[PDB]
């Protein structure tokens, strides 16, 4: 509930568009290890640098 | 018997560093009432000092002896770096608390298990 | 070759083979004054052992790194001269040493 | 029923024996509990040693100390029972190494070993009065500056014996006996009857 | 005054407090609200006493009305049943 | 009507002591709370100052030991419920500048008069009346002479009712302290006849307090008008020059005429924001100290007094400057002590 | 005494209470000798003199920023103990409020980090959040903090009906509020300034000093106690470490806005996939009958009555379980005789193994720095104090 | 015994009635032990408690309404597990777990039997036996509690 | 699975983009954008007074003890309430009352000493004490906060028809 | 090497204990009896050393107890006699050990109250 001047005001300034995402809320033997060593992890395939 | 040793040998070396100890809070006492702004007087504060290294004057194992220099020092430390505020000095000197008779009248007047 | 590990302080360490190689060399000769049939000098020498014959064997570091695992190749050197100051320090130690003396009576008896 | 992996269970007991083995002279006892975690014990004079192989050693490296902690079975001659719980980030695994001290034996210090102690050891010190050798600063840590008594001892009232409030007359906080205005209740709950052990 | 009828006394050294400060005390007693409460007559020998409500009640007890010359009493809610 | 004494002497304790007391607020008065709430006894505190200014007194008293009820002098009613459930009245009503609306007979006598005299209709076992030490009907101050007015009234109001008679008193807070060592902001110090023939000797507060309390909780005392004195006497001159002393601050004792000085306590007494110094105040700094012939106070109420020197570094350590606050008594040299 | 001062108890830059007695050469610090216990309350014997059940409460006080996840590691132990598990709904509950509550320690971490740092905004703009999340704690517990939900056995009643759907809506745009701190602040021309190059720890030295936590990961040391040793159902789930390059109060930063991140996504899958169920086991031994039953059946009554009067009675042992709350390794070890009431309970707070880092961390360093690290080490001293 | 029960008929009442002024007998809470009919025959001479009838509606109780007045009385609620017949002074004044529990010697008669004086917060609640093999084994007096 | 948070040519236009980014301040003004937008946003305060934040039916609140529609007091101290108080909080003495039914004589919540866990709604089998949603009851004494029966009664008197619909919507849940 | 010590270990002196409750507290070292009202033994297998009971005293304002001695509610197990003797020498409070007394055996047989003869 904001006029969409000063809502664009926002959204510009932000950089992004707040509408969507709002603030107001509405309705021998083997030396034996511990375990077996840990496998390497895996570089997330998603995202593997930010 | 047969106990292993924690820092001397024998009642004797454990007294030497008793006597360490006293040297090194007589030499404070002064300095703390000063430090501190404490009300006390140093001649006063050093009676303490005699009453406290006294009160485990009985002991006789050279290990309980060897804990209590330990514990003694580090209480030491505390003071002379004002980790320890005047509260907490004081509380030494029992000042505020109502001393108790050890008569026994005097508590049959007044409590119920003495 | 690598850019960095990623751990933060570990460095980079080139001819890295050849750190490792002096290094597996060196515990193994300290182990050798260990008691004969010392536990500890059987067992470190097997693990050295195979540590080693795996370097020498492989001339590729990224697959080294696979064979002993270790992550990267850096963390095993820290590893084996750790190790190699242990050895050093348990031959003083003397652990093959039969036990200093058995617990108290009912010392580990946890239900009380 | 918890979901057991008698994988873990058997490896642990492994490495129980490995180290038996290896450290004949200091582990009394290696036991691999039920909830499959795995406990070496160890003579008070194997502290600097048994530890040390565990953080160096490439079999079984334990880099980092979980914690260190004093349980007081008053009964025991030895009545505290210092626990070190160590965790393997390459070989994923968590050992405890636990020891036995008495009041006036001192322990020796780990801070050699894992400098992760130089403060646990100081909060063993003041709530149990185990001393450690070799400690860089032993000192009270979590208790008053001027406290009197380990807390954490078995043998200690839980309110304590001194407690503070403001007097005009001194215009300071001053320490006077605990007098409590209504007094711990202290429930009896162990029931007579026990529990067939399964 | 109160249920138990707490009297501080004239002689008390407690009755100080009230002085400029009323005192808690409760209307509708309940001493006397289940015996202004009608007995509940029943058929059979047995009757339960939920409380009313069930869950929101009390432990479901069976009471025994089985002599008129006594109208059980749920030890809960006091409620007399005349047979 | 009593309450049997149990617990083990300390806050959270039970002694059986319900008490009046109905100028609390006070310097003596805070101390009497003190030792009445440590104690345990049940005070109640009658007050006509804000409720923020009472405020200190609450955390001494345990939970329910402290009841603070709302009073006014001129309205009978207050004093009649304040002793409704009492059994002893303590009275320190006093002031030293007449206010405008309350006259030296009023805080001293008119007032202390009533309170007692429903304090008995009441049925209190028994009623302290506080009045200052030497006071004649006759003498020079009408404060101390109105006092004496009272301790008779109140006897005939209520018979048998100890009369402590309190000589100046020293502590944190006092006047007789803080006053002359306050004389640094002027320049020079006043003195009547020099600070001499004044001799004047000194009680702690807590000593008066502690004895104060002890009379509540003793038979021995009815209808006694014990004097709480000292440990050592002084003519006025060391005791103002000591004040500087610990202060550290410079003396220039100055010879001014009582009769011009008199007048310097009325231009204070002028002002009207509680006058610094009293006309009467001067008159009774000047009043020399009585010598004791009379039921003795402290030790024969079970408190041995406690010397000035002692505690005067607590009282006038705020007086010192940067440096000098960090000076303690054993270094400086306590003043000489004149019997006389 | 090199000017030693008295960081001082009373300190808006120092949360909580921290005396750290300093002594610094003008603005340069020389030695850093933190102070302990001013907020030590004996957590410790209280409980030894507690039954079970009344010991949970406690934990959410160790640390509360981070309420429940303090919760699951006492559950987790005393279910070890007594060989029994939560049933499947009440395991994804404690992962879906696990890390609701990560992101709420996290919002106070880089949040209050900030405050002293200087910058007020952040704050405000996620503290609008975090209260939108306690109302999920409260309409599931009945307490905004503090809740007790998450009980030795599993929860204490399933979610209310309707607030998966709510901790949607929030989940569903928390990012945007995430990205918005960025824009202000992990670019920041200042931020960067102050927090990079500013503590770096050493892999082999974090280890070393016990830290096990966004101190190790941000160091490069890849370990999360959630994917190595998993706990409840969080190995179901799939998510991605933050690990940490260059580690300094900047890059361990990145970490910590990284697993606001990452506890988005799983979040969502929990909601995507929690069970139909019950939420607490079906052994009256362990949890406590449902009212209805109690109030109808004899023997529900009689377990109702001695599991609130007297207790679970674990079988003796001892366990050291750690999860992976939101500061650090959480672990509870809680030796037990057969009691109804626990004989030991060693707390091992993530935070008395950051602290003494502090000595390590802070040399030769700014006065403000010393601020900037006590807020990289998200010190409660609750934990710490225990 | 079992988590839950599967007992889902209805239950079955008895009738409360007078044993006299120290024992509440709320017999709707006997499980048909016997005990009491042994002890008030065995130990005690009584032989007035017997068992009523057959079937679930056995009560033990006494067929005419004769108060159960003997010495040596008050130690069937001691014997009686459940709380059936259990002390009418000591209703309803406390629960057992708060009851701190002092082991002392009963001067109300020369046998000087064993007992245990149970205190709540600083006055006694119950005095209850305990086992001294020579002077009283598990039993005291009407009057010693 | 892992993730580099902060893992990592020179160019006229490269450098010329980073030398315009520190001399005219660029990422600065951004931020500056940022706040200027919430300015815009409509500001989540409650005047508190006139609207209240929501509490759904589980709040804990404030301690009540309800009685039966008919009027008699629930409670019947079975006192399981005072063994499961995590602090010590309630105190219960009890006595038949002349009805010769089981009441409390005196049951005294300290307040001061309740950490509003809540446990006590859970054990009470009666449901006699329970957590009543009000949370306003600052005092300005000590002693207000102790409450003994009488003060928790009234309080269940006078919050009764909430208290009721709360228990109302929650029951099934429990 | 080890060093020889006769004194019994008293530690008195590091307990941190006040005067006034090392001296005047008297312990029991007792194992509990059974409540009469159940018939389990499980609470009367340890032995327990208990100090002295003290002052109980009703609270003025809400009637509560009120209690001075701390260490009251301190009641602590020890599984045989001779380690809670112990206990009490070191720490230096006073005992009087109470000797365990068990049930004697006694003889039952189903048999033997069917006899008419007796
Ligand atoms: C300056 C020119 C007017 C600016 C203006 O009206 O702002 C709102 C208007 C719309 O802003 P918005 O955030 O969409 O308003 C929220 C609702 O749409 C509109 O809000 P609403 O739904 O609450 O509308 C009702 C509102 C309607 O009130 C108004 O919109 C008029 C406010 C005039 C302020 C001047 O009346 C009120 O709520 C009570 C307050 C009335 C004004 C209080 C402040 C007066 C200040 C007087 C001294 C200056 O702003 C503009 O049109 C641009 C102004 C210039 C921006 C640079
Ligand atoms: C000043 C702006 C104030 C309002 C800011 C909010 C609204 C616009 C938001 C834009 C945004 O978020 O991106 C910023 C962007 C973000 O830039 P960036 O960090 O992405 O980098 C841009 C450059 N590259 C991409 C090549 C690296 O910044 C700019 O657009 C340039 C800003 C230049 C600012 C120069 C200093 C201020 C002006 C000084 C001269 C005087 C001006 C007038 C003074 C007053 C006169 C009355
Ligand atoms: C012929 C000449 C042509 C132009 C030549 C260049 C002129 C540049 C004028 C500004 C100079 C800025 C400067 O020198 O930078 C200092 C600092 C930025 O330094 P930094 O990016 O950290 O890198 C430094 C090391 N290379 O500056 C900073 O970024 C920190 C400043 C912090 C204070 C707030 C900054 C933002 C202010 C926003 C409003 C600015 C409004 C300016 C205009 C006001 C109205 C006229
Ligand atoms: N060194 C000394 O002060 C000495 C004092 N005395 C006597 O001992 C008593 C206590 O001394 P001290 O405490 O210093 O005296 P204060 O000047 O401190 O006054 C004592 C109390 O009386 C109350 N009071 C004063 N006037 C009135 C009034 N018109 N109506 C109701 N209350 C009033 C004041 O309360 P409020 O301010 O809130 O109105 C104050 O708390 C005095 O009466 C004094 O005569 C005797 C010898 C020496
Ligand atoms: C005002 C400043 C306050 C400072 C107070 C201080 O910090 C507290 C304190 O002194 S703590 C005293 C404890 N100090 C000991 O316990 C030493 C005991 N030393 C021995 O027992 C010896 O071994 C021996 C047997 C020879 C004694 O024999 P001797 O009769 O002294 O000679
Ligand atoms: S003993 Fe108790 S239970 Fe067994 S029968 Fe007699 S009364 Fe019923
Ligand atoms: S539990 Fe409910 S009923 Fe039983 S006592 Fe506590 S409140 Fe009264
Ligand atoms: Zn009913």
């Amino acid at each position: 509930s904001a006029t969409r001047v000063i809502q664009k005001l926002r959204n510009w300034a932000s950089g992004q568009d707040l509408q969507a995402k709002l603030q107001l809320r509405y309705q021998e033997k083997k030396a034996v290890t511990p375990a077996p060593p840990m496998k390497r992890w895996e570089l997330s395939k998603d995202q593997p640098y930010l | 018997t047969s106990v292993k040793p924690i820092f001397s040998r024998d009642l004797n070396e454990a007294k030497r560093r008793v006597r360490e100890l006293y040297r090194a809070w007589y030499r404070e006492v002064p300095n703390t009432v000063h430090l501190m702004q404490l009300d006390i007087t140093v001649k006063q504060g050093r009676d303490k000092v005699r009453e406290m290294f006294m009160k485990n004057a009985h002991v006789t194992d050279p290990r309980v002896v060897d804990l209590l220099v330990i514990k003694g020092k580090m209480e030491l430390q505390e003071t002379i770096k004002v980790w320890k505020q005047r509260t907490h000095v004081m509380r030494f000197f029992h000042e505020t608390e109502t001393p108790r008779p050890k008569d026994f009248l005097s508590k049959f007047y007044m409590g119920h298990d003495p | 070759l690598k850019k960095t590990t990623g751990l933060v302080g570990l460095a980079v360490c080139d001819t890295p083979h050849e750190r490792l190689t002096i290094l597996y060399t060196k515990t193994l000769d300290i182990l050798k004054h260990f008691p004969k049939h010392a536990a500890y000098r059987k067992y470190t020498e097997q693990i050295t052992n195979e540590k080693l014959d795996m370097v020498k064997a492989e001339p590729d570091v990224k697959k080294l790194e696979a064979l002993l695992q270790g992550g990267e190749v850096e963390e095993v050197i820290l590893q084996a001269e750790k190790e190699l100051s242990l050895a050093r320090k348990m031959l003083k130690w003397k652990p093959w040493e039969p036990l200093v003396e058995e617990p108290p009576a009912n010392q580990w008896k946890w239900p009380i | 029923v918890r979901p057991r992996s008698d994988v873990t269970h058997k490896q642990l007991s492994a490495f129980g024996e490995y180290v038996a083995e290896i450290l004949p002279k200091y582990v009394q006892q290696v036991q691999v509990s039920c909830l499959d975690e795995l406990e070496i014990c160890i003579h008070p004079d194997g502290v600097i040693p048994t530890l040390t192989f565990l953080r160096d050693h490439t079999n079984a490296q334990f880099k980092s100390l979980a914690d260190l902690t004093a349980v007081d079975v008053p009964t025991r001659q030895n009545r505290f029972e210092i626990v070190y719980n160590l965790l393997s980030l390459r070989f994923n695994s968590r050992i405890r190494v636990k020891t036995y001290a008495d009041e006036l034996t001192p322990i020796d210090s780990i801070v050699s070993v894992h400098i992760a102690a130089n403060w646990y050891e100081r909060e063993v010190w003041d709530m149990f009065g185990v001393f450690f050798f070799n400690h860089p600063d032993l000192r009270r840590i979590l208790t008053d500056y001027g406290f009197e008594g380990h807390p954490f001892r078995k043998d200690f009232p839980l309110t304590g014996y001194v407690e503070l409030r403001y007097d005009d007359e001194v215009k300071r906080v001053v320490a006077e006996p605990v007098e409590l205005a209504q007094e711990f209740r202290k429930f009896d709950l162990n029931s007579p009857w026990e529990a067939f052990p399964a | 005054i109160t249920h138990t009828g707490q009297v501080y006394d004239e002689k008390d050294y407690r009755r100080v407090r009230f002085v400029d400060r009323q005192k808690e005390v409760n209307e509708n007693f309940a001493i006397d609200l289940i015996a202004q409460q009608p007995v509940n007559e029943v058929e059979h020998r047995i009757i339960a006493c939920d409380g009313g409500g069930g869950a929101l009640g009390h432990p479901k007890v069976y009471i025994n009305l089985d002599k008129e010359t006594k109208t059980g009493t749920c030890g809960y809610c006091g409620l007399q049943f005349k047979q | 009507h009593a309450v049997i004494p149990h617990g083990k002497g300390g806050r959270s304790s039970v002694s059986g002591v319900v008490a009046t007391v109905f100028g609390a607020t006070g310097f003596l008065g805070r101390y009497v709370v003190n030792h009445l709430g440590r104690m345990g006894s049940q005070v109640i505190i009658p007050y006509r100052c804000d409720v923020y200014d009472i405020m200190h007194l609450r955390l001494m008293g345990d939970l329910g030991q402290l009841t603070f009820l709302e009073w006014d002098a001129r309205d009978k009613d207050s004093i009649r419920k304040a002793v409704q459930h009492s059994n002893v009245v303590i009275n320190l009503i006093g002031r030293e500048w007449e206010t405008r609306n309350f006259d030296f007979e009023d805080v001293f006598v008119n007032i202390p008069r009533a309170i007692a005299q429903a304090s008995k209709e009441a049925g209190v076992e028994r009623f302290i009346h506080v009045s200052h030490l030497n006071a004649s009907m006759k003498s020079s101050s009408k404060s101390l002479r109105s006092k004496a007015v009272g301790e008779k009234e109140v006897r005939s109001v209520f018979p048998e009712a100890i009369i402590i008679r309190p000589s100046d008193i020293f502590g944190r807070e006092d006047r007789f302290l803080n006053h002359f060592a306050n004389y640094r902001w002027f320049l020079a110090v006043p003195l009547v006849s020099l600070g001499f023939k004044t001799v004047k000797q000194p009680v702690y507060v807590a000593d008066v307090s502690k004895g104060i309390v002890n009379a509540t909780k003793d038979p021995d005392a009815v209808g006694k008008t014990f004097a709480f004195t000292g440990p050592n006497r002084y003519l006025l001159f060391h005791l103002v020059k000591y004040i500087f002393g610990m202060t550290h601050r410079t003396f220039i004792p100055y010879p001014l005429p009582l009769f011009v000085y008199s007048w310097i306590g009325k231009l204070f007494g002028l002002s009207p924001f509680e006058p610094w110094t009293t006309k009467d105040k001067v008159e009774r700094i000047h009043i020399s100290d009585v010598m004791p012939t009379d039921l003795p106070g402290l030790e024969d109420l079970g408190v041995q007094p406690t010397p000035l020197e002692l505690k005067s570094i607590e009282v006038l350590r705020r007086h010192r400057t940067y440096r000098w606050l960090s000076s303690e008594i054993e270094e400086t040299k306590p003043a000489k002590t004149v019997n006389y | 005494t090199n000017m030693t001062l008295n960081f001082g108890p009373q300190h808006p830059a120092a949360h909580g209470v921290l005396r750290l007695v300093l002594e610094l050469s003008g603005e340069m610090v020389r030695k850093c000798d933190p102070h302990i216990g001013l907020l030590h309350r004996g957590t410790e014997k209280l409980i030894e003199y507690k039954t079970y059940l009344q010991a949970l409460p406690y934990f959410d006080r160790l640390d509360y920023v981070s309420m429940m996840c303090n919760e699951q590691a006492y559950s987790i132990a005393v279910e070890k103990l007594l060989n029994i598990q939560p049933p499947p709904r009440a395991q994804w509950i404690r992962v879906l409020f696990g890390e609701i509550t990560r992101i709420l320690n996290h919002i106070m971490a880089v949040t209050t980090h900030a405050l002293d740092i200087g910058a007020m905004t952040p704050f405000f703009w996620m503290f609008e959040e975090r209260e939108k999340m306690f109302e999920f704690y409260e309409r599931v517990s009945g307490a905004r903090m503090h809740a007790a939900y998450i009980r030795p056995g599993g929860v204490h009643q399933d979610l209310p009906l309707g607030l998966l759907d709510d901790i949607y809506e929030f989940s569903k745009n928390f990012s945007l509020r995430i990205d918005e701190v960025e824009e202000m602040l992990t670019n920041n021309r200042i931020w960067r300034n102050r927090t990079v190059d500013i503590g770096v720890v050493t892999a082999e030295d974090a280890l070393n000093y016990g830290f096990s936590g966004v101190m190790l990961r941000g160091s490069g040391i890849q370990w999360d106690l959630r994917k190595t040793q998993p706990y409840d159902v969080y190995d179901q789930v799939e998510f991605d470490v933050p690990i940490g390059s260059r580690g300094d109060c900047y890059d361990r930063y990145l970490c910590r806005v990284e697993e606001m991140r990452q506890s988005l996504r799983i979040i969502e899958q929990c909601l995507n996939k929690m069970p139909p169920g019950e939420i607490k086991v079906d052994d009256a031994k362990v949890s406590p009958p449902k009212r209805a039953e109690m109030k109808t059946s004899m023997e529900s009554l009689i377990h109702h009555f001695k599991l609130y009067t007297e207790g679970y009675q674990v079988p003796p042992g001892a366990t050291y379980t750690a999860i992976e709350a939101p500061k650090g390794e959480f672990g509870v070890y809680l030796v037990s005789d057969g009691s109804s009431r626990p004989y030991r309970c060693k707390i091992k707070a993530p935070g008395f193994a950051h602290l003494a880092g502090l000595d390590k961390m802070s040399k030769g360093h700014m006065l403000a720095d010393v601020v900037a690290i006590i807020g990289t080490q998200d010190i409660v001293f609750g934990e710490i104090d225990r | 015994g079992s988590d839950r029960s599967r007992f889902l008929e209805g239950k079955r009442a008895v009738e409360d009635k007078n044993i006299g002024p120290l024992v509440k007998t709320i017999m709707t809470r006997c499980i048909q032990c016997t005990r009491c009919i042994r002890f008030a025959s065995e130990i005690a001479g009584v032989d007035d408690l017997g068992t009523t009838g057959r079937g679930n509606d056995m009560q033990v109780g006494t067929y005419i309404e004769k108060m159960f007045m003997s010495e040596l009385s008050g130690n069937v609620i001691d014997i009686c597990p459940v709380g059936a017949l259990t002390s009418k002074p000591y209703a309803f004044t406390a629960r057992p777990w708060e009851t701190r529990k002092t082991e002392s010697i009963d001067v109300m008669d020369a046998v000087g039997s064993n007992i245990v004086v149970s205190t709540r917060t600083g006055e006694v609640m119950r005095i209850l036996p305990r086992m001294h093999e020579d002077i009283n084994e598990e039993w005291i007096s009407d009057k010693t509690r | 699975t892992y993730k580099y948070v902060n893992k990592k040519e020179v160019d006229m236009k490269s450098a010329t983009d980073n030398a315009a980014r520190i001399l005219m301040w660029t990422e600065l003004i951004r931020g500056l954008g940022m706040t200027l937008s919430y300015l815009f946003r409509e500001p989540a305060t409650i005047n508190y007074p006139f609207e209240k934040g929501p509490l759904s039916p589980r709040f804990r609140g404030e301690h009540a003890l309800r009685r039966y529609p008919s009027g008699e007091e629930r409670c019947i101290a079975c006192k399981l309430c005072e063994a499961i108080c995590p602090a010590q909080a309630i105190t219960i003495e009890a006595e038949p009352r002349a009805d010769g039914s089981r009441r409390t004589t005196r049951y005294d919540i300290d307040m001061t000493k309740c950490i509003y866990c809540g446990f006590c709604q859970e054990a009470c089998p009666v449901d006699a004490i329970v957590e009543g949603p009000n949370f306003e009851f600052s005092t300005e004494t000590h002693e207000e906060l102790l409450y003994n029966k009488e003060k928790l009664l009234n309080n269940g008197d006078k919050w009764e028809a909430e208290i009721a619909a709360n228990i109302q919507a929650d029951y099934l849940y429990r | 090497q080890l060093i020889t010590v006769d004194e019994k270990l008293d530690i008195t002196t590091l307990t941190g204990v006040p005067e006034e409750h090392i001296k005047t507290r008297k312990v029991r070292i007792f194992v509990p009896a059974r409540n009469n009202m159940q018939s389990g033994v499980n609470n009367t297998k340890k032995w327990k050393m208990e100090f002295d009971t003290r002052e109980r005293w009703e609270n003025p304002l809400m009637g509560w107890a009120s209690t001075a001695d701390p260490l009251s509610n301190m009641v602590l197990t020890f599984s045989a006699k001779e380690d809670a003797i112990a206990f009490a020498e070191k720490n230096g409070w006073s005992y009087d050990v109470e000797e365990k007394k068990v049930p004697k055996p006694k003889s039952k047989s189903y048999g033997a109250n069917f006899s008419w003869n007796k």
